[PDB]
């Protein structure tokens, strides 16, 4: 019963169709994204490169 | 006495649109290119931040 009061948002938000890559690691589904496109098109250094 | 000879033909080759090299270039037939002096392409690159 507390679950409805705990999340007003993310219940009854209209769903959609998101295009992203996925992967399967054991019992868990994980999405993979590399953001060098949003950094090298603006030519700021990327924070994943340490 | 009339004499005949044997001539062998020139070995023809595959034309340029029928090779696989034209997958790397974009081919147009510009009819009067001896009239062209120069030809230019101008890019305009807007850069986000």
């Amino acid at each position: 019963g507390d679950k409805a009061a705990l999340a007003d948002g993310h219940d009854e938000i209209q769903r959609t169709r998101i295009a992203a890559s996925l992967v399967k690691i054991g019992d868990k589904f994980v999405a993979i994204e590399s953001l060098q496109r949003m950094y090298n098109e603006t030519q700021f250094p990327c924070p994943l490169n340490r | 006495e009339a004499l005949l000879g044997v001539y062998t033909n020139v070995v023809e080759f595959v034309k340029f649109l029928e090779t696989a090299l034209a997958a790397a270039c974009v081919n147009t037939e510009f009819k009067d290119l001896r009239r062209m002096i120069d030809g230019k392409i101008q890019f305009k690159i807007s850069m986000p931040t």
